[PDB]
């Protein structure tokens, strides 16, 4: 099973550099080229460059020549992208992606790394329960969740029951509070009948602040 | 000997036409009687990618072997220390066109062993000279070469 | 560099309808054209390469055609799970370049929201703040009005709302609205109500609680 695993989201100050990583597994790492692609929203996908671990050769998009440096560590099957002298233009999702030696297009992609360029300090979220109660029942179903409040920058990720619960989950887009901090909620609908037997725990991650929190959500 | 241009094919007609490799006869699957007509190329002077870890890339028709083996010689003569490389031979992955000659062991995708893309146009010319019935500089990353069916020769 | 102009920018389509997306290159790209599908919160997935070759596992309903400058991507009978942004990419010239994307959204029948309300947690109350959450679950279309009432008084300026991406299985949306008050203000009032108006409801639905 081919997989490209990228490093987590980054908050970086303007003018500083950031180095993001991409680890390949499920194939012989040295054997395939690895490309980097930027995704914003306004210029959606842009090819940054390619590194060929087998030869050490790099080719850069002229648009990124002054900005980007591509390297590999063969012994650990990891490629690195270093972006220097960051500005607001550099806040984006960055992907690594593999070609399959049929041309410069990509069969397997990493999950993306979100880079936010900002002079503001990171802030970790507070996590509060949204308890199933008599005010959250509908046709024999109950809704419950977690409120993830007051964090910076994005992203927060939320899972339920360590990834074992995915059906009927809605993790909403963050809103920007007047403070400049973000808030989101993640909810799930479940049978009302089994509130006494099942356990519901939201697992909240905010990498920039090194927050990993878990909250058991119980009827009140 | 002049290198092929990117996207050029020789002869300058469609692969499946009589002047080139001729018609697709039909997919050869692992569990078939015609699968037995394919044998692995074990030439020590050819690198087989075999990313599938199945040995599929080695499987090809006799005519494909013959032209590929001649090509192995000329590659080493052209660039001492470099060898012919095969990325795809017979295919069961579905990683080609709907009616690909790969599916019946009549095509190979080739590079040099050093994967130096700048050599591929010339590699393609060497494949023409080695007697492949159709050669196509199909992508930046490989040359596609194919042969007539056994029962057409 | 080669510019790929992709049209339309957006399509709204019912399950079963045909989807036709066009990609035009500013100069010939031979057949070096790839189509990718990017589902909400996912990385792009390869569907078509060399303009017309389906990649493995890719359903028959997806096809590509074209050579040179004009390229067409078709979904013959669109399915609920095909909601995504679709991108073309050329690799004939260097650097490789992408089209701007086409967002395929799904049209379906009206679905009324299930509405739930959540008082602030005791833990949050301890910290000096009270967030009240109103949840609208699995509705269609996106058009929905949430109105907060506190002791029957209509609230303005103390709430924020967010809508999900469309669901890949039932093509609905969900929406969360949060009313945020200081603990002090929260404790001045009794009845907290979320009133929901949506096409799928015969008349507006109110969910409420009495603080305490
Ligand atoms: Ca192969
Ligand atoms: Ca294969
Ligand atoms: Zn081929």
């Amino acid at each position: 099973q081919v997989q490209l695993q990228q490093s987590g989201p980054e908050l970086v100050r303007p003018g500083v550099s950031v180095k993001i990583s991409c680890k390949g597994s499920g194939y012989t790492f040295i054997d395939e080229a690895l490309h980097w692609v930027k995704q914003s929203h306004a210029e959606s996908l842009e090819w940054i460059g390619v590194i060929r671990p087998y030869s050490g050769e790099t080719n850069y998009n002229q648009k990124f020549k002054d900005k980007a440096t591509m390297t590999v560590d063969i012994s650990s099957s990891t490629a690195y992208l270093e972006l220097a002298r960051l500005t607001s233009e550099d806040s984006a999702i960055y992907y690594c992606a593999r070609d399959w030696e049929r041309g410069d297009f990509f069969d397997y992609w990493g999950q993306g790394t979100l880079v936010t360029v900002s002079s503001a300090s990171t802030k970790g979220p507070s996590v509060f329960p949204l308890a199933p109660s008599s005010k959250s029942t509908s046709g024999g179903t109950a809704a419950l969740g977690c409120l993830v409040k007051d964090y910076f920058p994005e992203p927060v990720t939320v899972s339920w029951n360590s990834g074992a619960l995915t059906s009927g989950v809605h993790t909403f887009p963050a809103v920007l509070q007047s403070s400049g901090l973000y808030s989101l909620s993640s909810v799930v609908t479940v049978p009302s009948s089994s509130l006494g037997t099942q356990t519901y725990i939201c697992n909240v991650n905010h990498k920039p602040s090194n927050t990993k929190v878990d909250k058991k959500v119980e009827p009140k | 000997l002049t290198p092929l241009a990117y996207k050029q094919f020789i002869p300058n007609v469609a692969e499946k036409t009589l002047g080139a490799s001729g018609r697709y006869e039909g997919k050869i699957s692992r569990n078939s009687e015609r699968f037995k007509e394919l044998t692995p190329n074990y030439n020590p002077d050819i690198i087989f990618k075999d990313e599938e870890n199945t040995g599929a890339d080695r499987l090809m028709t006799q005519r494909c072997k013959d032209k590929l083996n001649a090509l192995a010689i000329s590659v080493m003569n052209q660039w001492p220390g470099v060898k012919l490389r095969v990325t795809e031979g017979w295919d069961e992955d579905g990683h080609h066109s709907e009616e690909s000659l790969h599916y019946e062991g009549r095509a190979v995708d080739i590079t040099t062993s050093d994967r130096d893309r700048s050599k591929y146009g010339m590699l393609a010319r060497l494949a023409v000279e080695a007697g492949f019935d159709w050669v196509y500089y199909e992508s930046k990353a490989h040359i596609h070469c194919s042969v007539k069916a056994e029962n057409s020769v | 560099d080669i510019v790929m102009t992709q049209t339309p920018k957006f399509l709204l389509v019912s399950a079963g309808d045909k989807v036709t997306i066009t990609c035009k290159a500013s100069q010939s790209v031979s057949n070096d054209l790839t189509w990718y599908q990017q589902k909400p919160g996912q990385s792009p997935k390869l569907l078509i390469y060399y303009a017309s070759n389906r990649y493995t596992g890719v359903p028959d309903r997806f096809t590509g055609s074209g050579y040179g400058t004009d390229f067409t991507f078709t979904i013959s009978t669109v399915q609920a799970e095909d909601l995504a942004v679709y991108f073309c990419q050329q690799d004939y010239g260097s650097p490789p370049t992408f089209g701007g994307g086409t967002k395929v959204e799904i049209k379906r029948t009206v679905a009324a929201p299930s509405v739930f309300i959540f008082p602030p947690s005791d833990e949050q109350l301890k910290s000096g703040t009270a967030s009240v959450v109103c949840l609208l679950n699995n509705f269609y279309p996106r058009e929905a009005k949430v109105q907060w009432k506190v002791d029957n008084a209509l609230q303005s300026g103390n709430s924020q709302e967010s809508v999900t991406e469309q669901d890949s299985k039932d093509s609905t949306y969900s929406l969360s609205s949060t009313l945020t008050l200081s603990k002090a203000d929260y404790e001045k009032h009794k009845v907290y109500a979320c009133e929901v108006t949506h096409q799928g409801l015969s008349s507006p639905v109110t969910k409420s609680f009495n603080r305490g």
